């Protein structure tokens, strides 16, 4: 079974900064994209951050270009989001995706549980 | 609107026969499966295998696509499959097609929830 384990997130104060980060365990290859998407309660999933297994073909949506950066460790099933700047719309469950395209959330097949971000102000 | 994994299936799986049965396999097969509608589809690809063998091909080896595309998989094992290649005296509506048996690892791209299959890429 893979297994991606998520950490970080959690209760923030507007104008503060979090990390997330989602390591894969039981997978025997490399996943060439992972990512980050969120969703709001009652809002459709949205991709937040994506890049390939060469640190390059990196992604953001725009609402967080400037204040996110994703990293990844090259050439490993491992993803990071270092978010800074956070605003009360950055509230959401987010999630870390593996094994798609860029920020299309229907081509990845494999999915994080979830994590609470709250941006408080 | 068929979804994309139904299509999939119409279009490219086969599940019935181990290999194609004859050297009219696919002039049957592209008519039955409705690939000859309103144009000629030009090449197609049926996969011998179970569905349950295709669809487990997306959970496993991720590779990129023909055009450079990171959500396809690659088979563990070679699957038989038959690849269907319209004749140069085919014209629509009276569409015509060389049938050539292979067995190759296949490589599809997949979307959804479930992940499944949604396109046939390539056979290597
Ligand atoms: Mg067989």
């Amino acid at each position: 079974q893979v297994q991606l384990v998520e950490s970080g997130g959690g209760l923030v104060q507007a104008g503060g900064s979090l990390r997330l980060s989602c390591a894969a365990s039981g997978y025997a290859y490399t996943y060439i994209y992972m990512g980050w998407f969120r969703q709001a309660p009652g809002k459709e999933r949205e991709g937040v951050a994506a890049m390939d297994s060469g640190g390059g073909g990196t992604l953001y949506a725009d609402s967080v270009k400037g204040r996110f950066t994703i990293s990844r460790d090259k050439g490993k099933n491992t993803v990071y989001l270092q978010m800074d700047s956070l605003k009360p719309e950055d509230t959401a469950t987010y999630y870390c995706a593996a094994g798609g395209y860029e920020l299309r959330d229907r081509t990845y097949g494999q999915w994080g549980q979830g994590t609470q971000v709250t941006v408080s102000s | 609107k068929e979804t994309a994994a139904a299509k999939f299936e119409r279009q490219h799986m086969d599940s019935s026969t181990s290999a194609a049965s004859s050297s009219n396999y696919c002039n049957q097969m592209m008519k039955s499966r409705n690939l000859t509608k309103d144009r000629c589809k030009p090449v197609n690809t049926f996969v011998h295998e179970s569905l349950a063998d295709v669809q487990a091909v997306c959970s496993q080896k991720n590779v990129a696509c023909k055009n450079g595309q990171t959500n396809c998989y690659q088979s563990y094992s070679t699957m038989s499959i038959t690849d269907c290649r319209e004749t140069g005296s085919s014209k629509y509506p009276n569409c015509a097609y060389k049938t050539t048996q292979a067995n190759k690892h296949i490589i599809v791209a997949c979307e959804g929830n479930p992940y499944v299959p949604v396109h046939f890429d390539a056979s290597v």
